[PDB]
């Protein structure tokens, strides 16, 4: 909580969302990562994030 | 959870800080000043008479 928090640019989401989809590419989460990428235009990368 | 998926996390991410620790900035650039060479002062023509 201390830094770079939602004053944080859009280009630090590049490192943050790295993480996220390299745990959504293992096997056994194959559901979820095929409901995200399928929507992203609905609901999108950073709204997923904040959830 | 799955626990193996947080260990692979923490190893890829102190693998990107690790490799971006060891970057060095060196530089060997070269200087703008110019090596001389040696000349000689020339003669113009001229007409003696007396």
């Amino acid at each position: 909580p201390t830094r770079y928090g939602t004053s944080e640019s859009i280009d630090k989401f590049k490192i943050a969302w790295e993480n996220v989809e390299s745990v959504l590419n293992m096997e056994g989460n194959d559901f979820v990562k095929t409901i995200m990428y399928a929507y992203e235009d609905n609901f999108p990368k950073k709204d997923f994030y904040m959830m | 959870p799955n626990d193996e998926a947080t260990i692979k996390a923490l190893d890829n991410v102190i693998k990107q800080i690790e490799a971006l620790s060891v970057i060095v900035n060196r530089s060997e650039k070269a200087d703008d000043a110019q090596i001389l060479g040696p000349n000689t002062y020339k003669q113009l023509l001229e007409h003696l008479f007396s």
